[PDB]
This record gives structure tokens, sequence and C-alpha cells, in this order.
């Protein structure tokens, strides 16, 4: 066992938020396309992500990330 | 927080750059318009729908989901003509004159319980009370079901508003389990022994399915709560920071009219709708795609200086006030009317019975974005 990692935190979010299994999250998922976010789950995503890592998302930024591992390499380079 | 202190400011900076506004809002992307000509356009023209304030195929919240998509607020052409015009009968201006003995008996009633004390709460103690009491009365709502109906009320007009959470839409689910659940069992009441109020009048019908009739109860209780709250309340704070059109209100009460016109015009109690491009539009100069989102900012239109001279001014005299308060086209609000006169005769009559009316003094307005709502009112009398 480990402490939940960066990856593991963001693919929980994702899953839960849209039904999905935590390991049929792919990094290079597309949110919209491959996982089929729609125009609120997309919001909410951030909302979730924002509360998990304690940060606020620029809406210019949120806007730049389509994949999973979008997600990933912002929460890492913040 | 500065923003819910002062929005005009943030609106006064949109409509320099343009009065139609590309850009994104707590994470919402659109038109933000501040303009009063093209808010008034865009209202108009029936090309540019009205929608559900949640995805339409969405069943993330599927209660909620599927009380807010049978209101007519959210339903365009033919749907939304029917839904109206049955509901129609309760704010013609005869039916809404008619319950002005009613309003004048339940204000002097709320005054009754506060003259001795010298102190008020305006929201809790006077402004609500009010508007509870009426609307509760014209739905046909008896008076031991009436506390339940202001919660759901205040946890449902949060699920449309920009500031809404996922917590707010999981609550927002439950009470709209509840209201539904409460408003088919009325229904069921009034179909075997029809009353003297709304729901009856919806019964008779061209005609409501019994869910149809359910959620347009339940429309009319969120908007006869919260936004005539928000109004009455709105202008005596605005009556008491400006204390020379107070004294000239206090000295011409027949000056109500035109005042609480002006008050729906400084401090609107709805700051935003909504419209959704229903094909590509070409307005003031830039092109709205088909699908793209259009906030109406309708405080902001309201301070526009190529229609009122002086935005910023408060002045009870204005005249005329073509305010977009209530907004405009085919969706204007239905129960403008009562409204008008739930106000009228609370400001008038509190005036005349507290002489000397001051502000207790720092305001804090509700985390809403498309409503300018204060979280209380503390005022001293006598
Ligand atoms: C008890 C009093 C009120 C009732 C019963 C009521 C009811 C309604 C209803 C049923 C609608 C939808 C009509 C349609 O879609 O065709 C509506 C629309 C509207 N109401 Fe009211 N309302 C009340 C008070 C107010 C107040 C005080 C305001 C703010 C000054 C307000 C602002 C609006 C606006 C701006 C719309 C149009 C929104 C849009 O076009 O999307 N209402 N109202
Ligand atoms: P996708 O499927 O592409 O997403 C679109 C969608 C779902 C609209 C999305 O949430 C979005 O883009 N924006 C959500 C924000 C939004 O549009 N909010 C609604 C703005 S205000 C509105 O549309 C009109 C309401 C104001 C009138 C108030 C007057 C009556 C008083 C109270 C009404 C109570 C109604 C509440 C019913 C539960
Ligand atoms: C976290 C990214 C989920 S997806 C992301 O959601 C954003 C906010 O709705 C949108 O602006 C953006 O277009 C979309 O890719
Ligand atoms: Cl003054």
């Amino acid at each position: 066992s480990h402490m939940s990692t960066i990856e593991e935190r963001v693919k929980k979010i994702i899953g839960e938020q849209l039904g999905v299994k935590q390991e049929e999250v792919t990094n290079n998922a597309s949110f919209v396309e491959d996982l089929g976010a729609d125009s609120l789950d997309t919001v909410e995503l951030v909302m979730a992500l924002e509360e998990e890592f304690d940060t606020e998302i620029p809406d210019e930024e949120a806007e730049k990330i389509t994949t999973v591992q979008a997600a990933i390499d912002y929460i890492n380079g913040h | 927080s500065e923003f819910l202190k002062n929005p005009y400011s943030f609106y006064d900076t949109l409509r320099a750059v343009h009065p139609i506004y590309k850009g994104s809002f707590l994470k919402y992307p659109g038109w933000y318009v501040t303009g009063y000509e093209e808010t008034a356009a865009i209202l108009k023209d029936a090309r540019f729908k009205v929608r559900t304030p949640l995805p339409e195929s969405s069943t993330k919240y599927q209660d909620l989901s599927h009380v807010q998509n049978q209101m007519m607020l959210f339903q365009n052409q033919p749907d939304h003509r029917r839904l109206r015009t049955l509901a129609s009968g309760a704010f013609t201006p005869r039916t809404t004159e008619s319950y002005q003995p009613y309003i004048i008996e339940t204000v002097h009633h709320l005054l009754d319980q506060v003259q001795g004390k010298k102190k008020m709460e305006v929201i809790s103690d006077f402004a609500f009370p009010l508007a509870s009491f009426v609307i509760a009365n014209i739905i046909g709502v008896p008076e031991e079901d009436r506390e339940q109906l202001k919660e759901w009320a205040a946890s449902l007009i949060q699920t449309i508003d920009f500031t809404r959470s996922r917590k707010a839409l999981t609550e927002g689910n439950i009470m709209a389990v509840q209201a539904m659940a409460y408003f088919k069992e009325l229904i069921q009441k009034r179909k075997r022994h029809p009353q003297q109020d709304m729901i009856s009048m919806l019964l008779k019908g061209d005609k409501l399915t019994e869910e149809e009739a359910a959620s347009t109860c339940i429309l009319l209780a969120i908007a006869g709560h919260e936004t005539t709250v928000n109004l009455i309340s709105n202008s005596v704070l605005c009556l008491l920071q400006h204390p020379e059109q107070l004294l000239k209100l206090r000295e011409n009460p027949d000056l109500i009219g035109t005042a609480v016109e002006e008050c729906l015009r400084y401090e609107s109690p709805t700051q935003m709708t909504a419209r959704v491009a229903s094909e590509d539009i070409d307005i003031c100069g830039v092109t709205i795609r088909q699908g793209e989102q259009v906030y109406l900012l309708l405080g902001a239109a309201n301070r526009d200086p190529s229609i009122f001279t002086n935005p910023d001014v408060f002045d009870i005299t204005r005249s005329p006030n073509p305010h977009l308060s209530f907004g405009h086209g085919h969706h204007v609000c239905l129960g403008s009317s009562l409204a008008r006169l739930e106000a009228q005769i609370a400001i008038n009559t509190l005036l005349q019975r507290m002489p000397s009316l001051n502000l207790a003094d720092e305001w804090r307005y509700r985390p809403l974005f498309g409503f300018r709502a204060l979280e209380e009112l503390p005022v001293t009398f006598e």
C-alpha cells in the first residue's frame, strides 16, 4: 500500500464524477470525447480538482486542459 | 466579495470594451451583455432561445432536472405559450388588484408585532413574511405548510445561479423530490375538492399534466419568495441611503409608483438572465454562433448612459423608466404587477407607521451573482 499520488487523486475524482472505473481513466483520455463529459461535468470536474488540490485555476487555463494528462501536468506545475 | 459590494463598476468596464462582451466568468464562457439596446434586442429575438440551466440530457440530478425542465421559464414554442397562458389567470391586472386587501392586512399585522420594539430586521420580520403569506395564499398552500415552502425556495433558487456547487445541486435534488411530492398530493386534494386558489384554477384548464401543474406551483413559489423579498428590502435600503428622496416620498405617498420603478432600475432584484443562440446571429457588429451562450446583465443595462442620463444617480422622479428588471419579450415577468403592488404597499405603510426610520449600520449580500439579495437589513425607529 501507499499514500495517494497526484495521478491517483486526479483519476479518483474523474472516476467518481463520470461514473467510470478509476483504472479505465487513461492519461491520454480526452474528457469530452473519450470519457463523455458534458457541459456540467467539466465545470464540476474543475471545482472538484480545485477543492482536492487547494488551488484556483483561471478560466483561460481550464480551457487549455482537454486531457487527463494535461490536468495532471497543470497540478504538478502548480 | 468586492463584486457583490459594487457590481456596477465591473459592469462599466465591460461596457467600455463592448456592450456585447465575449468572455468567461466562473467557468462559464459566452457573451456578456451590459448594453441596454442590445439586451432589449436579444430578449425580443426568438432566435435567442431559453434553455434548461442544467444540460438537457443530464441525469446526475434527475429529479431537479425534471422539475426545472417542465417550467415555462425554460420552455420554448409551442410549450411556453400553453404553460404561460394557463398560469396567467392569477396575475391579470384585475386579479392582482383583488389581492390588495389581503396585502394591506398582512402588512399592518406584521408591523404590529414589531411596533413596540423600536427595532426590526426588515427581511425576517417584514419583507419575507409578507411575500411568503401572499404567494402561499394565491397558490393555495395551507398555513401549516408555509415554512416548508420557504426552505424549498431558498434551496432551489441556488440551483440556477453561477455560484452553485455540487453540494447545492445535491441538496436541490432532494428539495425537488419533496416539493414535487407535496404538490402532487395537494393537487390530488384539489381534484376531489376544488378550492378558491391557483392550483384548482390550473386543474380546470389548453391543459396541463399534473406534473406540469406542480412545477408551475414550484416556480411561482420561488419567484414569490426570493425576488419579491429582494425588491422590498433593496428599496428600503435604497431610500434610507438617500434621505432627501426618502423625505420626498414620506411627504408625498403618491410618488410611490415612480419611486418603486427607480428602485427596480437602480438595485434590480434579478441581475442576470440567459439565452442560447439557436442559429448564427449578427447583432451590434458581432456574430453570435449557433449553440453559444448569452448572458444578459439586467442591472448593467439599467445603468446604460445612452438611455438613462446620470445612470448612477438615484432619482425617484425619473419619468418614464423603461428599465429591464422584469425582462422583455415573450418571457417578460408574469407576476410583475403583484411584485409592484406588494412593494408599493409595504414601503408606503412602513414609512407611514415608522416616521423616524433609520439604518442600524455594513450590509452583506447573499452569495448570488444572478440576484441582488441582502442577507439582512436591521433598522431602528420611533
Ligand atoms: C410573486 C411575484 C413574482 C412572480 C409570481 C413571478 C413569476 C414569474 C414567472 C412565472 C416567470 C416566467 C414567465 C415566462 O417564462 O414566460 C417570470 C419571469 C421573470 N421574472 Fe418574475 N415573478 C415575480 C416577481 C419578480 C420580480 C420582483 C422580479 C425582479 C424585479 C422578477 C423578474 C423576472 C424576470 C427578469 C423574468 C424573465 C426571465 C427571462 O426572460 O428569462 N420577477 N416571473
Ligand atoms: P451544455 O449542455 O452545453 O451547458 C449549458 C448549461 C446547462 C445552460 C450550463 O449550465 C451553462 O452554460 N450555464 C449555466 C448557468 C446559467 O445559464 N444559469 C441560468 C442563468 S439565469 C436564467 O436562465 C433565468 C432565471 C432568472 C429569472 C428569475 C425570475 C424568476 C425568479 C426565480 C426563478 C426560479 C427558477 C429556478 C428553478 C429551479
Ligand atoms: Cl439624496
